[PDB]
């Protein structure tokens, strides 16, 4: 056990920490689809407010 | 029976023997002793350490 204190320790702590950030990987993936949105719906919106 | 002298020959071996076993045979195996009992405590002071 005076083993498994750090052999297994560090893996639930290393595989915590690469999940913490990866749901932040995907959140800014997110972010971009939605950032990207903003604009490629807003351009189209001016389209037909000018048209008006 | 009747008090001898043997009275004062046997404090001598009584003494001497008392010390030549004080100096050479009870601190050794108390030290056996003492010497494992400092391991059994390591163990204990692993695995509760380790649970945390």
């Amino acid at each position: 056990d005076l083993d498994l204190a750090k052999a297994s320790a560090t893996d639930q702590l290393k595989k915590a920490k690469a999940e913490a950030q990866v749901i932040i990987e995907q959140a800014n993936k997110r972010r971009s689809q939605i950032l990207d949105e903003a604009k490629a719906e807003a351009e189209q919106e001016r389209t037909k407010i000018v048209a008006q | 029976m009747n008090l001898n002298a043997t009275i004062l020959g046997q404090a001598i071996a009584f003494v001497l023997f008392v010390l030549f076993a004080m100096k050479y045979v009870w601190p050794p195996l108390m030290a056996a002793i003492e010497k494992r009992q400092k391991e059994i405590a390591d163990g204990l002071a692993s695995a509760e350490r380790a649970h945390k």
